[PDB]
């Protein structure tokens, strides 16, 4: 914001994209938080981890009870993939490119089907690729245009790499580290980026995501209450306690200017 | 002496001969004051004594009992004979008093509006000279044996504070941050003194038998560690360099900030090079000390260099780089803790565990 002026950086949008639980999908997930296993973690007696990424899974899509075009990883059976499946569809006719991110890599395989049950041409890169491959995959991608979506993982995709021939990027699911989802937003907005540049990130309403989504701003306020400014305002939105597991779906100084930074101090 | 006065009007000796010669007669001279007094307010032991640095009339007093007692020095009477009055006083019905013995008691350097006081009871108090309300408080984890600010910084502002814990603090005034601690140290940091010639040198001695000086500034730990030896008996660093062979509980550096005297509990003084912390073999003879705290200490200034350490019940004078001993003052009834040096005027000011805040006055 400082350098931007002073860079020439093209214009910037981080829409936030709350979508809707289907039918199917919302039916595992209303099974689940009336499961026994949740009912045992809400007492303490379990580890909360089963039920968290469990819900995760479920809101990325079901893949749990994996139930032709009734294959694993079927798009219109999760909400976040039939949004993806109509931006995909808009920017392709919109000639651009986009780089399309994951917390999962068992979500990243299931989109990459998705992308190649559609025409469109993409490229992968997660933690299983070969490290001396990478840098050449984001140069391919950086250089010809005809690829047009670039799958990726948050944690090896995001984290310094140089992105700039990308110029949509969608985060598809939340994490629980707000840093985690800056950086791989920040993948496609750098120097270099001739085009202006949108994040849209996606996350199912009333579920485990918006309440990660919460987790995470809380995060960034208590990371801005020390990096950019002490004014921070107080994160009201929720109390964040262990309620997560709720289905909710909507619908010289000459020692006076010292002296007075110690009583101004105090009074604080 | 009327050589003395006659060489200065010619113009023969230069009059730093004259003045740094007087002020050397007048040190040796020193005896217990003929018509002066102080006045008695500490219920208990004086701990420690203060001077201003600018215009050195007002003097701090912590007592053992808590209370600080802050006495103008200048005889505003017309006679020959007075007593240092007691200005103000934090004394037990404060609301802001000290629950334990005060140990040490520091002017602010630069302007006289402030001070500030540690105690064993876990706090270092900024207090406001004019209201005599503390500004600020410092909380410790553990008792303050000694704390010092730099005398000489105009850009930092950080109060050095040595503990029973391992670690000196480093309390910053601006932006009050008193996270700051340097590790090194093993046991009770008895002592800390900020070097009066550079800026960011601070010395550390503590009960490990061991004086440490830092660059504050610096990310690497201590830049030297005081070895009686010089190497002599050399090992691998983690017992040895020791500066003395029991708990070093006084640090002074001397005028010029060149050097370095360490007082320790081997009944031992020793005078170290500031600059590689080599001794230099000064002998000094048997100084007595026993004192579990801190031992302060005091040296003299402008004159043709002199140490006044407390000595059981008495001042022992000793000159700083031949290590001579020029006398002893002796009218104290107890152990003494502080010894303070006014250098306006050559004048001493002792504080015992007998109660009294005792001048000593050129003849
Ligand atoms: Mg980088």
């Amino acid at each position: 914001s400082d350098v931007k002026m002073s860079l020439s950086l093209p214009d910037k949008n981080e829409q936030v994209l709350f979508c809707r639980l289907t039918d199917e999908q919302h039916k595992v997930y209303q099974n689940f938080v009336d499961s026994k296993e949740v009912y045992r973690i809400l007492n303490g007696e379990m580890q909360i981890f089963s039920g968290l990424i469990a819900l995760r899974k479920i809101c990325n899509h079901p893949d749990l009870f994996s139930g032709e075009e009734d294959q694993f990883g079927y798009w219109k059976r999760s909400g976040k993939m039939i949004v993806v499946e109509s931006l995909l569809k808009i920017w392709h006719k919109q000639g651009q490119r986009v780089l399309l991110f994951s917390q999962s890599r068992q979500m990243l395989d299931i989109l990459e089907v998705f992308l190649r049950a559609q025409k469109y041409t993409y490229l992968k890169m997660d933690g299983t690729t070969t490290i001396a491959s990478r840098q050449p995959l984001i140069t391919r991608y950086n250089e010809d245009t005809s690829i047009f979506v670039f799958l990726l993982t948050t944690r090896v995709g995001g984290l310094g790499v140089n992105l700039t021939g990308a110029n949509r990027v969608v985060i598809y699911d939340p994490d629980w580290n707000p840093s985690t989802d800056t950086q791989a937003r920040e993948r496609a907005w750098r120097i270099g980026q001739k085009k202006q540049v949108t994040v849209y990130r996606l996350l199912t309403a009333g579920t485990i995501e918006e309440k990660i989504y919460h987790r995470q701003i809380f995060k960034q306020f208590l990371t801005n209450r020390v990096l950019k400014d002490p004014k921070q305002r107080r994160f009201f939105k929720s109390n964040d306690l262990y309620e997560l597991f709720t289905l909710t779906s909507p619908d010289p100084l000459a020692s006076s200017s010292l002296l007075a930074k110690m009583r101004a101090r105090n009074h604080l | 002496m009327l050589g003395f006065l006659s060489a200065r009007q010619t113009g023969l000796e230069d009059p730093l001969r004259l003045r740094r010669a007087e002020s050397t007669r007048r040190v040796l001279g020193l005896e217990l004051n003929k018509d002066r007094d102080v006045e008695r307010i500490h219920g208990g032991g004086i701990n420690t004594l203060d001077i201003e640095p600018v215009e050195g009339r007002y003097m701090l007093s912590g007592g053992s009992d808590g209370v600080i007692v802050l006495y103008d020095l200048e005889n505003s009477s017309r006679q020959s004979y007075y007593t240092c009055k007691a200005v103000c006083s934090i004394g037990r019905d404060h609301p802001d008093v000290h629950r334990y013995s005060v140990e040490t008691v520091q002017w602010y350097p630069h302007d006289t509006g402030m001070f500030t006081s540690s105690s064993f009871d876990k706090t270092l108090k900024v207090w406001d000279t004019n209201t005599l309300q503390t500004a600020d408080v410092f909380n410790f984890e553990e008792t303050v044996y000694s704390h010092h600010m730099s005398p000489v910084s105009t850009k930092h502002c950080l109060v050095a504070v040595g503990t029973r814990g391992p670690k000196v603090q480093l309390c910053d005034l601006k932006s009050g941050s008193c996270s700051h601690i340097l590790q090194g140290h093993r046991q009770e940091i008895l002592a800390v003194s900020w070097s009066p010639r550079y800026d960011y040198i601070l010395a550390t001695a503590s009960a490990d038998s061991r004086v440490k000086l830092w660059d504050v500034r610096r990310a690497s730990g201590c830049l030297i560690t005081l070895d009686q030896h010089n190497g002599k008996k050399s090992q691998a660093v983690e017992s040895a360099n020791t500066a003395h062979n029991g708990k070093v509980n006084g640090l002074c550096f001397t005028s010029d900030g060149l050097h370095l005297l360490t007082v320790g509990t081997d009944n031992r003084m020793r005078l170290w090079n500031s600059s590689n912390g080599e001794n230099t073999l000064v002998n000094y003879g048997k100084v007595c000390n026993n004192s579990k705290k801190g031992l302060k200490f005091t040296v003299s200034c402008g004159c043709s260099e002199f140490v006044f350490v407390p000595y059981g019940s008495t001042i022992a004078v000793y000159t700083v780089y031949s290590g001579e001993q020029i006398t002893m003052l002796k009218g104290h009834y107890k152990t003494v803790d502080c010894c303070v040096f006014q250098s306006n005027f050559q004048e001493l000011y002792s504080g015992s565990r007998d109660c009294n805040i005792l001048a000593w006055v050129p003849s």
